[PDB]
């Protein structure tokens, strides 16, 4: 009914706002931020899910971007409150409009260590193992056969 | 003298065991090794960051 | 749902006016209250007047000609 | 409570008619990976269906050779038919002819219409044709399997005997082409998060990806029932009887949270079983030699408040020794 | 305790501060999760107005990080203990070892 | 036959101590070995009925903070070692048991004041080293049967619930299993060949019975499978 009933209730935490609160933050962007902002890419536009815990999860690749490691490194995080400033995350800032660097054409979206090695893993081929020199049908019947 | 050492119990000697996901429940190829690793908690945790 | 906006930006001359037309056109649509021209999913009016700008029929002249419109009528019933 | 949660489908998209993604939430916070797991190596290898697993062309005899009127290898040959997807009824083995020869390719749509068996794509290309003189001819053996089989193992158990010579294919049993699960998070307005599964497959057509999905369900629900519960409760039947006898009774008296002074002088009136203090009333406590106060208090406090009473008409004791 | 160890941590645990280091050795009399009672031996005891040991063990209290120090007992009734053997564990030991 | 196989049936219960336990699962025809391990072996880890202590009530303590004349551990460790005490209760879900003892000797669950539904696996667990002899302990131990594991933080619901001091709480951590393995080989029909039989070894508390937790988790499991046994269209 007031204000201070919605404080109330959002201090009580039952659970009838918590579907309120994935219907808010269903298409409203955050702004990710890092320490240190060299240069644009420091500062990002993200689509936010609700996790349990109290760290902030990001996308592994993305990282690359700020030259950010998980040693400890502490990232900031604000809103735009303004249908403008939401419009314009979701528009300019947001990560997948930004995949080339400012300085040079080359992707940022290089992939990392782990998704390189796997690939190469899956990738190197040796000279004799299980079904070789056989004949395959398509990508379907091979990762069937594979599992 | 880890060999040995590993030698002295019925651990394998090259210290790589094959290990089994606990998901999907296979064997995984190229045995991982494992052992016990003496590690600490910093202190920078996370209740008095966030 | 949205992800990337390229299918926008391509359409358009640019950005910052793609980005004004798209804000004034939620801004009508929010506190104006009106009726989106294309089918909502169950989003907010960010990602609706989006959409209704990716397809084409809403742009700036689009827009130009609805307000001017809307004057011409609302001074017609003032008579 | 011992009571997990069932999930609720919201989502069962079967777009092409022939490649389905089902979703399901929630789960428990670890059932989705199993169940995925389960339902999957069940689909690709413990399924049962029918397909081709031995070709014998009448101009050729041998897995290597350049057949003449037509543009594509044998193993293109093999490869083509390996994919044919058929249905045969109860007969778990039946042979079929492609006697056909003509301008265009030839498809599955010219194989022979019989009551036993049916394609489920008759355009499916089969071997390309020389417009002009390419006389062709084979037949195919289809069994019913459980699922996938090598070509070595085919090509040995041919090395078994082989009489006459039997071109072999990758028969495929399994009805669906491929399959996927994946696990996410869900939201629960009190649980924190629970697996919301999302598993993707896609059939060889001739039943439905759903079908797939029941016949895999029933098939583990043949397996698990020697073990689940023998019934649905295994126990809608209660008993609950009523001794003559007090078991707080049976117990020595110091089992009643009171101190060592209070049991000493207690144990000084040979009063050992609680059955035999009962039939004690107060006429002996402030009799008894050193039984004050607070003592007197306690053996009236922490040994009443139990809901029995310090003084009692009971007659069987004690049952039975 | 750590298992690969370097050696010095018999010595870091005991060179600190932090752990009970026995004085005087003897005979642990009366063992208490708050304090411990050391009957010195004839051989080391004072030849004159003599008497035991009090090792008064410190309880969770606050540190200069926040961080909680507390001391334990690591000895039992009966044990004998030698001049400068340690006595109770403190915060992140071991039996007289560093167990960070 | 090549449809309508056979199911398994369990035939062995070989237990070679009181707590490590040991199952053969047969017969399997083909695939169903490593399928169904997998599916038991995470069922049995995620979640199966367990009756450890949830809440403790000591009057000489008032917060696990701090001692106790008395005692040689400090109330942290009584804690853990009560948490690592197992026990099962067969009539009622929740229970209070109280263990009162004096006199200087390691007290261990023997020496708790037992009743007819509750059992003790194992009194040989010590729980406490009075080493004194003018002091006597004196406790209550809330224990409540629930499935899964729950921290002692999040299973509170409002302050005035712990609003007395003596009542401390502790994670309610009850799973009888503490590791399941298993492993297929080739089952001994009588005529037939490449038939799969599952030996799973299972290493527990002692609480649970093997045969028991077996049927339960199969239980779970088909009732869990029974979901999309008859899918369609709904919401
Ligand atoms: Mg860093």
């Amino acid at each position: 009914t007031t204000i201070k009933a919605a404080k109330k209730m959002v201090e009580r935490e039952e659970a009838v706002v918590w579907d309120i609160l994935d219907e808010v933050i269903r298409e409203h962007p955050v702004l990710l931020n890092r320490a240190p902002t060299l240069h644009r890419l420091g500062i990002q536009a993200f689509e936010p899910v609700l996790i349990e815990g109290k760290a902030i999860q990001l996308h592994p690749l993305v990282c690359a971007a700020y030259n950010a490691d998980f040693d400890g490194d502490q990232m900031a995080v604000h809103v735009p409150l303004t249908l403008e400033a939401q419009l314009e995350a979701r528009a300019l800032m947001m990560s997948t409009n930004n995949i080339l660097s400012p300085a040079n054409g080359e992707p940022i979206i290089v992939p990392s260590q782990d998704v390189v090695l796997g690939l190469y893993y899956m990738t190197r081929d040796c000279v004799n193992a299980k079904g070789e020199g056989m004949v395959l049908t398509g990508p379907k019947e091979a990762e069937r056969l594979y599992r | 003298e880890i060999k040995e050492l590993l030698k002295l119990g019925d651990l394998p000697t090259s210290g790589q065991i094959r290990l089994y996901d606990g998901r999907t429940g296979e064997q995984f190829e190229r045995p991982v090794t494992v052992g016990y690793m003496y590690m600490l908690k910093l202190n920078h945790l996370v209740d008095d960051k966030m | 749902a949205r992800v990337t906006v390229q299918d926008a930006v391509e359409k358009i001359g640019n950005r910052f006016d793609l980005v004004l037309v798209a804000a004034r056109r939620a801004r009508q649509m929010q506190v104006g209250g009106k009726d989106p021209l294309v089918p909502e999913e169950n989003d907010k009016t960010t990602v609706i007047a989006l959409r209704e700008i990716e397809e084409g029929l809403i742009n700036n002249q689009i827009l130009d000609v609805r307000e001017r419109q809307e004057q011409q009528e609302q001074e017609a019933a003032e008579l | 409570v011992t009571e997990f949660l069932k999930p609720r489908l919201v989502d069962i998209e079967q777009v092409s008619s022939t490649h389905a993604k089902v979703t399901l939430e929630p789960l428990e916070r670890g059932f989705g990976h199993t169940l995925g797991n389960a339902l999957r190596r069940i689909l690709l290898s413990s399924m049962p269906g029918c397909a081709v697993t031995e070709v014998e062309i009448d101009g050729v005899l041998h897995e290597y050779s350049t057949k003449e009127g037509v543009q594509e290898d044998i193993l293109e040959i093999l490869l083509n038919l390996k994919g044919l997807a058929v249905r045969v009824q109860g007969k778990d083995e039946v042979i079929l002819t492609l006697n056909k020869s003509g301008i265009g390719p030839v498809t599955a749509a010219d194989i022979t219409h019989d009551g036993d068996v049916e394609i489920v794509k008759p355009q499916h290309v089969i071997c390309h044709l020389t417009d002009e003189n390419a006389s062709i001819s084979m037949r195919i053996k289809v069994q019913r399997g459980r699922g996938y089989v090598p070509a070595s193992t085919r090509i040995h158990s041919e090395e078994d005997e082989r009489p006459i010579g039997r071109l072999l294919v990758d028969a495929c049993y399994s009805p669906v082409e491929r399959i996927a699960y994946n696990v996410e998070a869900a939201r629960v307005e009190q649980r924190t998060d629970l697996d919301k599964l999302v598993i993707e497959m896609e059939t060889n057509g001739t039943i439905d990806p759903e079908e797939a999905i029941r016949r895999a369900a029933t098939i583990l629900a043949e397996q698990l029932e020697a073990f689940v519960d023998l019934r649905d409760v295994r126990q809608p039947e209660v008993k609950e009887e009523k001794p003559e006898f007090d078991p707080i009774l049976l117990r020595p008296v110091d089992d009643l949270e009171l101190t060592v002074r209070s049991a000493n002088c207690l144990k000084a009136e040979a009063i050992h079983y609680i059955g035999d203090l009962v039939q004690r009333t107060e006429v002996e406590l402030l009799k008894t030699p050193n039984l004050g106060k607070k003592s007197l208090t306690e053996i009236k406090d922490v040994l009443a408040s139990r809901g029995l009473s310090l003084g009692m008409r009971l007659e069987n004791w004690p049952p039975a020794s | 305790k750590p298992l690969v160890g370097t050696g010095m941590e018999r010595a870091v645990a005991v060179d600190s501060g932090v752990t009970a280091v026995a004085k005087r050795g003897g005979v642990v009399q009366y063992v208490d999760a708050s304090r411990i009672v050391i009957k010195v031996n004839e051989d080391e005891m004072y030849p004159g107005e003599a008497g035991i040991d009090i090792y008064n063990l410190t309880k969770y209290t606050r540190s200069n990080q926040n961080t909680c120090i507390n001391q334990m007992p690591c000895v039992s009734l009966g044990e004998p203990v030698e001049r400068g053997d340690v006595l109770a564990d403190g915060p992140s030991t071991d039996l007289g070892e560093l167990a960070l």
